[PDB]
């Protein structure tokens, strides 16, 4: 007889499959033990991994019903794992705390529909924006989405996904304007950039979310921006001196916008 | 008006009882004879099938 | 181990001293080697359905018994890959022989062999894990769009005794080595799959996501889902001219896999030549379509088998992109010339015919392709939702309705976008005619559309009906005359007139409507729906009062509110973006209020 | 029982489309199950479809494709095809062939049925009588059902003829002024629809009372074939010997004629009619003429087959033979459809042969047949005068015009408008028919009795 | 090349028709050639049909009368048919059989190239974009032609479609902002139509690019199947390997057709629609589909087969397969031939697929699509009011209809109505176009952009 459309072989093996890779999740997601309670809510399957057995013995336990072998409660056990490992991976630099990642996980096993949550859809965009920044090449599109995902996953493990942080929202939507947005769009690019850094509460956002060099970077990206179309060589001096800010501020683009004025009034 | 209103009504009836007519005595029997000559000549492709 | 050929007619050869041949078994025929199948067993001779021009194979010539059915090599290098109906590569054929010819018994390789791949193993995956069909275990940086997930073949399954580390691999490479039974069995990252089975998922799951055509026809009144099964007439001006690029330009789905299953000679030159040169906007970039998207080509004149392959291809190319986590939307240039190779080769083997002289199996091989599609939870451990989303086109002998293919079809697609010869004659484009196209998807919709659109269901319900108020009310104006219309009739037929004329009809040739975004379809379809409401509120409500109004007296004091009704249409969403096409919508609907303000 | 040893044979001496022929077998029995194991371990049924001399033509369940002689070896189980029956498999999901699919357990057999059963004697058939209510105004308090009658649905393709049958299987049960059961037999029904009657009988609570069968347009056509005699087995067990009020929803008995169709190509018979076998007819009589009530048991079988009348014609082999078999027929209509009234049921052209033995007193109440027939009468007067006022105009209108316009309309609202969940009870189908008929004055409902209209017509 | 002796073989089992069935063949080869010497001396050819074991059912082109069995030697040529091509084949006349009927030599080969000919890789296929400027109104106007297209001349019995393929023949030529080489399949024309086609050749100074086949009524009627693909071969030796743009007219696909029937029934194959082999979309394909142009070549192959609709029936299995393979109709119409209109080319039935990319700015003109457009709208719009008007009478027509039959007159008396020796620019057909589309108001053109009537309507 087939259960779920697979022959009973197949069904047999996809539940040794599934505790295989919830044992995989584990060790990835917590290889020191430190989430006892979601070490205990997976023990049943997770003693099939601490103790060595093999594929087949695995197979013929779960055939003989010793396994947990309902694929349907496995599936939704794995997905609970692999999201919340999602979660994770994708602020791998900015690892959160243990009290935070055991409350994400209860926020996750009470959801009635794990994959269609919008815990889901906003690691999806999470995870688009990282995969569009693991191999992007340096422009200002690409150097502006790396800061504000940087400061969103700073936010993400700040304040988990599960709270709809007004904040995070923000991040989402204005990382997913700007990666969506032409190449070639290039003030509205910079329109955008410096649209966020005015309205983050915090008045210098990349104080330590970003490496110093790549700060620099940011602030000459803006000084050059600024250079072309300046009445005074004075003026590109000032922007010279500006330059030697290590981070960007809202300060620094309110000097910007001062020389921007100035040059207004002089050109 | 109501020798006006007679008139033009007994005009309008004739129009509309010929129009009647003709559909019902032309049209409709027209139609009646291809739908029969349809359906015996679809009976012969079957038969020669 | 090899047959001999006993006799020969047309594609149907008979081989002899095949005692232990397999049924669908593939077959070399003659010396050079001809792909064949086998479709019937009778002692020792087996019949051949040949895939190639059986001219000059002679009796005693080999044939050799290979003992896989016809399968398809699914690996890295499908993308932008031009197939013929039974995997042969067209442009791998034209680079390797040097001629514009496709040489009979050509044997290279579906796949390149020769091509480096990028291979990064999943991080997680150690020897000794257990791994099961459908885990991706590593991943192919196939091109800038689509990340080749190389999955494990389904009913394989054991302990990796040796996993690859990330690399530059060939399509021939030892990629992952696992044990299961104490033996052990080598996966490079091509899997052979049979094309005639359908490929295992964990669960079938309700289709609950519209796959978004660019039409505002098929969006609102007949919509489409992810994983739907769609049934579209091949009627010219129509289908090929824009919903099938104007779907590969832009939807939901992640991947387009085409398949010209009877296509003209020239129509397939043109499919082929366009679709390398369509582009599309990904994450702010202008990507080529074939980055995306698969076609496998088969024309007309092709050996009659490889047409009844072609679909098999296809669905089978779409179901290994859906395992990947994909939404694979596939096109199906022709059932009708798929069900027509079934009848020739049904005629050639002297079965009795069903009627108007298709096999009787006609129903049963239509429902095992289009059942095919659906959103599923793909196979395998990290935890992904698929979908194969069917459009199988359809064209019946001179727009027959009871076509015994558009029979069958009906009753198995959930979708079918029926063609009005009329609008077609008109030049009304799509020729969608909606009165008997439907959709049996708007309920599972329901939840989407109340969460995302909430507006929108009483918008469609309103829309069906004034279509249908006109219908009904055109016979009468037509039959007897306009003088006896009511006020409210007026409003009705005027409506539908605004509607079918500036809602449902899209020149998809234009820079503003080549794809319609449904906010844009249902921001318009709000406002003629709000303007019908309110219209009829003032004729019924100024009815048995000294101040009526009249369709008219509205038509005479706005006319500039339905010209930009009208124009509304228009609104471009590239330069015209949606904040703004939604703004300008809100200020016709406010235009309308004062105007009507006014006029009561 | 069968105690002797099954004979399996690695004799097959062809294979051609679905028929594997198998040679020197031992008195081979026509209809027998067989149980045949391909090279790879693969296993499948078939049934022999032709038997001569030793030879055995098996059609296999699943196709051929695998199966070779020298290798495949066939199991003969010496039976016909016999379905285990009893009351436990009410509330369980069986395929088109009885394997469960609600991830259940085998049904534990209280009897092996034959399937193809045998005709009830017309000398112990008996008249229907009374009601079986389905919650659907339309029908109940227009086109009612006689406990004992077989009434099918015609639609077309892409009408909700499917989300009627889940509407009557959820909401249907006697008058109620545990005996009743439902047996859902599903052929030729896509994954999405056999997906939503599962999850919609599972949800709403039915279950308990429903007996499912889902063929899927892609599980074989023999599977298609015997599935609407699975159904109708089981629903004899439950009826005529466990003595509960069985109905019967065959849905898209189009799709089980197309599978007949197939079969019949297979055994190399010439088409009948328009493609179909000519023995269409009996074979349809066969699977209908399975209900009815019977002689000294207080079970009787309802039967409410579905059609996808092609190309909308009521002249086509499938629907004119299910006519002139069954006793009624209710018309989904297109234009209803269209209009977006649900259930679209047209009262006009559908009809009930036997609802004067459905209704009355102690049946339904006194005045369900006055007021069915009022309705409809005023319901026809009603198209009439929309007819008319198309031609002459509102204000010509007299006002009695307005009054059946203005019936008309709260009728196709109150009354064919139901809504998928709302089940009424056939004295709430009254009360709102009530309703519509106190638009007119007393003098105007012509059709019903003073002796009720002084009963029912006031409030 | 073959150098082993050939087997002659006086073995002949039976004849059937146009069939004569060997035995005894040492390893028969499919599609072989024959030579069959009759007993009086007179050769013929056949070519095998089928082969089994050591038999084989040869095909004799010049039909089996005056064939017996153990007389006839049948000569196994141990090869395909491979037809001799060259250049000069241009200028000549041959029959059926490719042997000269014009009292010149035999074809002095400079190639032997198959008849069935040498699939073409769909990758380097070009697209054929440049429209061929037939100088028909109707067809320039409303059907173009692209160069490398297929598009057939439907047409029925007593209709002038020899003289539309001649006026096509004679006037074809590229689109002004490389003369076409004519090849001729004539199947089954009497002894009138070869006559006609030959002096119009022959007239208009073409015959020396012009290579004719010619298969009159009286010649044997199983020479037709072989008579289209010799031509096509020799359309494409002198397209893909002499670089001439080639135009291929088949006379009478229907003839072709009826060939193929009578082959078929003598093989007592099992039949299609109408008798027609089961196969004969894929024969008709092999045909249709030597069209186009190829990647590398500068030669294309335009081919306008031409078909007989029997009983005027579009839907005949001959015109049915002809419009799934070919990319459009020219449609020649009854009702039209009747009023005595020429080109009688019914512009609502007939339609070109590659127009739409043949058409528009730097090909023709920026309003050729939406003239078109318009005038195919304008004419079914027309065509409606007439059958309107039929029933109701012209009293009852608005302004609007009227203005509607006013069009359908003046563009059935100036835009179809043509001189057969008059071959219109594509520019003048648009000027006639715009002409008529100038009868209605702006308003009443909405298929055309505002941007294009601005432009073009008020001149």
């Amino acid at each position: 007889i087939k259960m779920g459309g697979l022959t009973s072989e197949q069904y047999h093996s996809q539940v040794v499959g599934k505790i295989g890779y919830i044992a995989r999740c584990m060790q990835t997601i917590d290889p020191e033990n430190n989430l006892k309670k979601i070490r205990e809510d997976y023990q049943d399957v997770l003693i099939w991994a601490e103790k060595n057995y093999r594929f087949e013995e695995i197979l013929e336990a779960s055939k003989s019903g010793k396994c947990p072998n309902d694929l349907d409660a496995l599936s939704r056990r794995s997905l609970i794992l692999q999201e919340l490992l999602r979660l994770v991976s994708s602020i791998s630099p900015f690892k959160m705390k243990l009290d935070l990642i055991e409350s994400q996980y209860e926020k996750m096993k009470q959801h009635v529909n794990l994959w269609k949550s919008d815990y889901h859809v906003k690691l999806n965009q999470l995870n688009q924006l990282t995969d569009y920044l693991k191999n992007a090449a340096p422009t200002p599109k690409n150097n502006f989405l790396r800061a504000m995902t940087s400061v969103l996953q700073m936010q993400i493990a700040q304040y988990g996904i599960t709270e709809d942080n007004e904040g995070i929202n923000q991040l989402f939507k204005l990382g997913l304007h700007l990666l969506a947005m032409a190449n070639e769009k290039i003030d509205e690019q910079y329109h955008l950039f410096k649209g966020y850094v005015k309205d983050q509460p915090e008045e210098s956002p990349f104080e330590g979310i970003l490496p110093a060099e790549d700060q620099k970077i940011l602030v000459k990206t803006m000084i050059d921006y600024a250079m072309p179309k300046l009445s005074s060589k004075v003026l590109q001096d000032k922007l010279s001196a500006l330059s030697s800010s290590d981070v960007l501020t809202k300060t620094l683009l309110d000097s910007i916008d001062r020389i921007v004025k100035e040059n207004e009034k002089l050109n | 008006s109501l020798q006006t209103s007679f008139v033009t009504l007994d005009e309008a009836i004739k129009i509309t009882n010929r129009r009647v007519n003709a559909i019902e005595h032309v049209i409709i029997p027209r139609i009646e004879r291809t739908l029969a000559y349809i359906i015996t000549e679809l009976d012969e492709r079957e038969r020669e099938e | 181990t090899f047959g001999y050929v006993h006799g020969v007619s047309g594609p149907v050869v008979t081989a002899c001293d095949m005692a232990g041949a397999a049924m669908y078994e593939l077959v070399r025929v003659g010396h050079s080697e001809l792909v064949g199948e086998i479709i019937r067993l009778e002692g020792d001779m087996a019949t051949i359905q040949v895939y190639e021009e059986t001219s000059g194979v002679s009796v005693g010539d080999p044939v050799l018994r290979t003992g896989k059915p016809l399968s398809v090599e699914l690996g890295p290098g499908i993308m932008g890959a031009i197939f013929d109906g039974i995997q042969r590569p067209l442009s791998d054929i034209s680079s390797q022989t040097q001629s514009i010819y496709i040489p009979r018994g050509v044997n290279v390789s579906a796949l390149s062999r020769d091509i480096k791949w990028e291979f990064i193993p999943s991080k997680n995956l150690r020897v000794g894990s257990h791994i099961t069909g459908g885990d991706i275990y590593g991943i192919v940086n196939e091109n800038s769009l689509i990340k080749h997930k190389i999955m494990l073949p389904p009913r394989s399954r054991g302990s990796v005794t040796y996993i690859a580390p990330p690399g530059n691999y060939d399509a021939s490479d030892v990629v992952l080595e696992l044990e299961f039974e104490g033996v052990k069995e080598k996966l490079s990252m091509v899997q052979v799959w049979p094309v005639r089975q359908v490929r295992p998922v964990t669960e079938k799951l309700p289709a609950n996501h519209p796959l978004l055509t660019g039409q505002r026809v098929l969006d609102a009144l007949f919509p489409c889902v992810q994983g739907g099964t769609t049934a579209i007439p091949g009627a010219f001006g129509c289908g090929k001219t824009v919903i099938s690029q104007s779907l590969s330009k832009y939807s939901n789905s992640d991947v387009i896999i085409y398949v010209g299953c009877g296509e003209r000679g020239n129509e397939m030159s043109e499919v082929l030549r366009d679709f390398p040169e369509l582009t599309m906007e990904v994450d702010g970039k202008v990507e080529s379509i074939m980055k995306r998207t698969a076609l496998v080509a088969n024309t007309s004149n092709m050996p009659v088998a490889a047409r009844e392959a072609s679909i098999y291809t296809g669905i089978t190319l779409s179901e290994y992109f859906r395992d990947m986590g994909y939404h694979v939307s596939m096109m199906a240039d022709s059932t009708s010339r798929w069900a027509e190779a079934l009848r020739e080769i049904s005629g050639r083997l002297a079965e009795m015919p069903a009627d108007s002289g298709y096999p009787a199996y006609l129903g049963a091989r239509l429902a095992s392709f289009y059942e095919r599609a659906g959103r599923v939870k793909c196979l395998g451990n990290p935890e992904r939702e698929g979908s194969v989303s069917i459009v199988g086109a359809v064209s019946p002998p001179g727009g027959d309705f009871s076509d015994p293919v558009t029979s069958a079809t009906l009753g198995i697609v959930q979708v079918f976008w029926g063609l009005d010869k009329k609008l077609a004659q008109r030049k009304h484009f799509p020729s969608v005619n909606w009165l008997i196209s439907y959709s049996k998807y708007m309920r599972a919709l329901d939840e989407y559309y109340d969460k995302h659109f909430t507006e929108f269901v009483p918008l469609r319900t309103k829309a069906k009906e004034i279509l249908q108020e006109e219908e009904d009310l055109a016979e009468i104006v037509q039959l007897v005359g306009k003088a006896s219309l009511a006020e409210t009739d007026k409003i009705t037929l005027e409506v539908a007139k605004l509607i079918k004329d500036d809602f449902l009809q899209q020149n998809g040739y234009t820079p503003y409507d080549r794809f319609c975004p449904f906010y844009k379809t249902v921001g318009m379809l709000s406002n003629m729906i709000s303007f019908y409401d309110m219209a009829r509120r003032a004729v019924e409500t100024t009815a048995q009062s000294d101040n009526k109004i009249t369709w008219s007296i509205i038509r005479e004091h706005m006319g500039e509110i339905l010209y930009k009704l009208s124009s509304m249409k228009f609104k471009d969403p590239v330069k015209d973006g949606e904040a703004k096409i939604k703004a300008d919508y809100a200020q016709l609907l406010e235009d309308m209020q004062n105007a009507f303000r006014s006029l009561e | 029982y069968l105690s002797q040893p099954r004979l399996t044979y690695k004799t097959v001496s062809g294979v051609n489309g679905p028929l594997v022929i198998l040679d020197h077998v031992k008195f081979p029995r026509y209809a027998e199950i067989v149980h045949l194991t391909l090279p790879d371990g693969t296993k499948r049924s078939g049934q022999v479809l032709e038997v001569s001399g030793s030879k055995a033509v098996v059609q296999v369940f699943e196709g051929t494709s695998g199966i070779d002689a020298k290798k495949t070896s066939c199991e003969f189980t010496g039976d016909i095809l016999r379905t285990p029956v009893s009351e436990d498999m009410l509330g369980r999901v069986f395929n088109g062939s009885g394997k469960p699919i609600d991830r259940g357990p085998v049904v534990l057999a209280e009897d092996f049925l034959d399937i193809m059963g045998q005709p009830i004697n017309p000398q112990c058939r008996i008249y229907p009588e009374e009601m079986i209510q389905t919650g659907i105004s339309a029908i109940d308090g227009m086109n009612s059902i006689a406990r004992g009658q077989k009434i099918p649905i015609f639609s077309a393709a892409g009408l909700p003829h499917n989300e009627i049958a889940a509407q009557i299987c959820r909401q249907a049960g006697l008058v109620k002024k545990e005996n009743f059961a439902i047996v859902f037999a599903a052929m030729g029904v896509n994954m999405e629809t056999a997906r939503f009657f599962k999850s919609d009988f599972e949800e709403n609570g039915s279950m308990d009372n429903v007996c499912l069968f889902l063929n899927l347009a892609n599980d074989p056509t023999i599977e298609r074939i015997i599935t609407p005699r699975l159904a109708l087995t089981t629903a004899e067990f439950l009826a005529y010997q466990c003595e509960k009020h069985v109905l019967v929803i065959l849905t898209d008995m189009s799709s089980y004629a197309e599978a007949l169709r197939e079969v019949s190509a297979a055994r190399e018979e010439v088409p009948g009619r328009r493609g179909f076998p000519g023995y269409m007819y009996t074979d349809l009589a066969t699977i209908y003429e399975r209900a009815g009530r019977v002689e000294g048991r207080n079970g009787s079988i309802t039967q409410i087959p579905i059609l996808t009348m092609p190309n909308d014609d009521i002249t086509h082999p499938i629907p004119d033979l299910t006519g002139y078999i069954t006793e009624g027929q209710i018309y989904v209509d297109r234009q209803l459809h269209n209009r977006q009234i649900y259930p679209p049921i047209n009262v006009l052209p559908s009809l009930s042969r036997l609802m004067k033995s459905a209704i009355g007193e102690g049946m339904t109440r006194k005045d369900h047949a006055d007021v069915s027939n009022q309705l409809y009468a005023c319901y026809a007067i009603g198209k009439d005068v929309q007819a008319m006022k198309a031609v002459v105009g509102e204000e010509a209108l007299t006002s009695d015009d307005l009054l059946y316009l203005e019936f008309l309309q709260k009728f196709e609202k109150n009354f064919i408008t139901q809504g998928p969940y709302e089940n009424r009870t056939v004295y709430e189908t009254l009360d709102i028919g009530w309703q519509l008929l106190r638009i007119f004055p007393k003098e105007m409902l012509k059709r019903i009795p003073q002796s009720t209209l002084s009963e029912f017509y006031p409030r």
